[PDB]
């Protein structure tokens, strides 16, 4: 989907 | 002219293409379905009360869990000869993979259907699961019940989730899997056949980095996301072709090849078509597949439309139903989730 | 029409637009160009023998990094008022972005020029470095002078380069920077205005994912590339108008944002466009995403290719050159790297 | 060409 390594819920 | 399976318990022949070692097989290759004398009927849209919401493995409720393994241990508990046992719905795949059927009602009845490595791929896997779910839920009276679906797209859902694992107490569980990818948990959606021996938030990086390749990069338009054009009279395209879709060559691949054993003769079970079916999490790595088609269109870029080809939207497959009905079913049937009652629950 | 820079030795005012805090702004706002009696011709391409090699700044050999420490020397040490100065190539930044430049040649001297948050970003960009890039090998008697680039797009290019740090000893530093950033050294691609509190890896991965983003995933098309059409007679677009292109609002921005001093009143100097060009390393960022539009387009996908419009091909403004004479440029003319004579360092 | 975590 759009999980990405920027994001906190990482 | 559209591809279009045969009456599958009339002409059916037992699979001998895509399985290299076929005399140390440890799967069956005689998996044509049982006849049970029905005809086959049309599909006719559910009329379900409730969207079945599908549900990330890593996450699910325990009544969504207990569920499934519930459903699980019921079809591993049916006869054999039950089109809805566990063996005859791996069978499925086995037969329409591996060459169990023909073109015969096209007037080819000389050259095989091939459902992978093409156009066919995503709907095909969609009606397979759509029937395996309602098979599921109708063993254990849940009529709104829902399959997992291994969200290897996000990081926690990555390792192949404990309820895959333990021993053959569990239900979902199966033997003939890489013990060695097992331990490392985490599955490589770039896997070519090689470890790559690298922290595993670096995998977490380089599985999203593959979704973003398959869905975006190298899935531009109809043609290169769904796989080529496959026709009555066509041959079947080979494994590693060129004009095989981005998400069945790419992550897709990767998974059945890096969960497959490799000490089995054919990687049996999800290392082989003709096997995969045989273990659980087959299903649920293929709703997540399921899954790619949706999140592919909701991306909203160009090309990121479905497909408009005749000769797509007539092809056809049957099944055996819940009922133990034979029903035929058309790729243009499948295209909108909603009629088909069901979704995947997302962040 | 296209828009057209004026005579900008005879229409300018003080930067206005732009500039949160002007009466307590650290750096001038008087950014207009000197008067040399100088009549403005078109550009010629340029008759170098060989290409100027932009190098990583994280890699330069010792003659690079001395060559390139000198040139900024010797331009630190210009009078303010030689087009060539430091203070004279930052204040160019300033005159095209915060409002020194009206529309008056296309009928609206009403409209200031606005270069960013549209198509004219990227060329507009690439020209200004051309000069200063060209103007800086002339001041040390280098031929094939060539800048540095902050490979940003590579995991060992990611911490600002050393040879920016340090004290004012060193002519490539700059107290204007924010100095927890500094500290922490690995760029944020995807800086938001809070600090990310994450691995270095992490970030790593985060700042590969932004440039996929940029690159692939946000641009698509010339226009969600390259930025909004913007011509004669249109006002200037906003800072963070969803119209500018995927690498000037996305990574482009963050940069500007992560290394601008949070403690100076509008953020500089590379926090605010005016006071951008006082930072040696502003030229240098800039000199990857100059190089962001050449990676686009050898990407070879759908839709990565240059503009056609002539509306955006025959903009155009105005340069001092190394010779202290005055160039009009237009974007048609800076699409071709080998006809400007210079390119990057690649792998 | 970029780099990409699944890359040595
Ligand atoms: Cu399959
Ligand atoms: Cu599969
Ligand atoms: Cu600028
Ligand atoms: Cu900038």
């Amino acid at each position: 989907v759009f999980t990405t390594p920027c994001d906190p819920e990482y | 002219a559209p591809i279009t399976a045969p009456d599958i318990t009339s002409i059916c022949k037992d699979a001998s293409s895509g399985i290299g070692n076929q005399e140390g097989a440890i799967r069956t290759r005689k998996c044509c379905p049982p006849s049970l004398g029905k005809k086959i009927k049309d599909f006719q849209f559910p009329n379900d009360k409730k969207v079945r919401m599908r549900w990330p493995a890593h996450k699910g409720t325990k009544k969504q869990v207990d569920d499934y393994r519930r459903a699980i241990a019921a079809m591993r508990a049916l006869p054999d000869d039950d089109p809805r046992s566990f063996v005859s719905q791996a069978k499925i795949h086995c037969a329409y993979c591996n060459g169990g059927y023909t073109q015969v009602d096209s007037g080819f009845p000389d050259i095989d259907i091939q459902i992978h490595n093409s156009w066919l791929f995503f709907p095909f896997h969609r009606w397979y699961l759509y029937f395996y779910e309602r098979i599921l839920g109708s063993l254990i009276d849940e009529p709104n019940f829902a399959l997992p679906y291994w969200k290897w797209d996000e990081p926690k859902g990555m390792p192949i989730s404990n309820i895959f694992l333990g021993d053959a107490s569990n239900p979902l569980y199966d033997q003939y899997r890489d013990a060695n990818h097992i331990e490392d948990r985490i599955v490589d959606l770039d896997y070519d056949g090689k470890d790559k021996d690298i922290p595993d938030q670096q995998q977490v990086a380089c599985n999203l980095s593959t979704v973003y390749r398959d869905l975006v990069r190298n899935g531009v338009d109809p043609t290169s996301f769904f796989g080529g054009k496959y026709v009555a009279g066509d041959s079947p395209v080979a494994n590693g072709d060129p004009s095989v879709g981005s998400v069945e060559a790419g992550s897709h691949t990767a998974v059945h090849r890096w969960v497959g054993d490799p000490t089995q003769p054919n990687n049996e079970d999800m290392g082989n078509f003709y096997s995969a079916g045989y273990d659980p999490v087959f299903y649920i790595h293929h709703a997540n597949v399921d899954r790619m088609w949706k999140l592919w269109k909701e991306l909203r870029l160009p090309g990121h439309v479905d497909i408009t080809d005749p000769d797509w939207l007539n092809a056809s497959y049957v099944f055996y139903d819940e009922n133990k009905d034979l029903v035929r079913v058309y790729n243009k049937d499948c295209v909108n989730l909603d009629k088909l009652k069901y979704n995947f629950i997302e962040n």
